[PDB]
């Protein structure tokens, strides 16, 4: 009966841990949990989840 | 004399092994990229490809885990370290002159010194720090020409990358070193044709089996070999 | 694995009165391949983009 607009993620059950934490930190970015393996995000703000995840994992200092 | 194409074939991990990959932090995380089933599917393929072709293959595997799963399921003779005097010797002999046995996977021993055999093609399943003035002078040692002068590529070096793993920095890397050394060089993201041939791992069944078997090995199941 | 997230911009319906008239559009959505994720248990799919209007005219004909 109803539909909104958002942008569809999937991924790894971590990363989604991982995209709630930066949830968490930010605000404005996580609008609902879909299932362990999807979220429904902010559209504008998926360029900024993607970057972030990209330095969590890369720049981590125990690598 | 020899005309060669250097190839990176990356290959996506799995969302499982990528899984693990992850949570692990010990060397054994090493083994998941390089048992990664995509990874094995690409090198099954290519060795598919080129023996239709009547090529010699050589496969090299660093970590002897990897070297024995490889082989054992893809039903190919293995060298490394223990295997003995008369059982190497076997094997090269029929490498090198019976048409039923043209691929062979080789370890760490193989470079340097027994005589490494020659091949038209070297795959190679993992990459690592840091030679990759090692990886030339073996790819230079092993290739030899196809006995095709007017064809454009006689020879085939590729190199099996892991993609999201920290196999991906070595290929900037590997890509300026082998050019600049006056190699043609390529990414293959996509084996043309894959969907063609029948490969293991097509079930994630079959994946999960191969992973239970991974996480119950050790970090020194992910060391290279070492050989003096 | 980082390189196996994937992100879609679309539609995400739910509130649905029946579990037939949710599952009618799931359906439909799916036959015209525009499907992209839905959970029977909540009663909620998402559609691409690209798909959305004619999942919209398709309800508003039933």
């Amino acid at each position: 009966a109803r539909a909104r607009k958002g942008a569809l993620v999937q991924c790894d059950p971590s990363i989604k841990a991982l995209i709630l934490q930066i949830d968490a930190k930010m605000s404005d970015i996580v609008l609902e949990e879909l299932d362990d393996t999807h979220l429904l995000v902010n559209p504008s703000k998926v360029e900024f989840v993607k970057h972030e995840l990209n330095r969590l994992l890369s720049k981590n200092i125990y690598n | 004399i020899a005309n060669v194409q250097c190839a990176e074939v990356w290959c996506p991990m799995t969302a499982e092994f990528y899984q693990e990959y992850l949570r692990e932090t010990a060397r054994k995380r090493m083994l998941l990229y390089i048992m990664n089933p995509t990874k094995f599917q690409a090198c099954q393929f290519l060795i598919q490809y080129h023996e239709r072709r009547g090529d010699k293959i050589i496969v090299f595997s660093d970590n002897v885990y990897a070297l024995q799963e490889y082989a054992l399921k893809m039903g190919k003779p293995f060298i490394y370290g223990s295997t003995p005097q008369q059982e190497r010797m076997n094997i090269l002999q029929n490498f090198q002159y019976n048409d039923q046995i043209n691929t062979i996977f080789l370890s760490k021993v193989g470079d340097t010194s027994i005589d490494l055999p020659e091949a038209t093609c070297l795959i190679q399943i993992s990459s690592h720090y840091g030679s990759r003035r090692q990886e030339a002078q073996r790819l230079g040692r092993i290739l030899r020409a196809k006995r095709r002068n007017d064809e454009g590529f006689n020879a085939f070096f590729y190199s099996l990358v892991s993609k999201d793993t920290q196999e991906m920095y070595y290929s900037t890397k590997r890509q300026a070193f082998l050019v600049d050394q006056g190699y043609a060089f390529k990414v293959i993201t996509h084996l043309h044709g894959m969907e063609n041939p029948n490969l293991a791992y097509a079930s994630p069944r079959e994946r999960r089996e191969l992973l239970q078997e991974v996480l119950a090995g050790i970090e020194v199941d992910a060391d290279n070999s070492v050989g003096r | 694995e980082l390189d196996r997230v994937i992100t879609y911009e679309g539609s995400l319906y739910s509130d649905f009165e029946t579990s037939q008239e949710y599952n009618l559009l799931s359906k439909y959505a799916q036959d015209i391949g525009v499907l992209l994720w839905k959970d029977d248990k909540k009663k909620k799919f998402f559609i691409s983009k690209e798909g959305n209007s004619q999942v919209l005219d398709f309800a508003k004909r039933k």
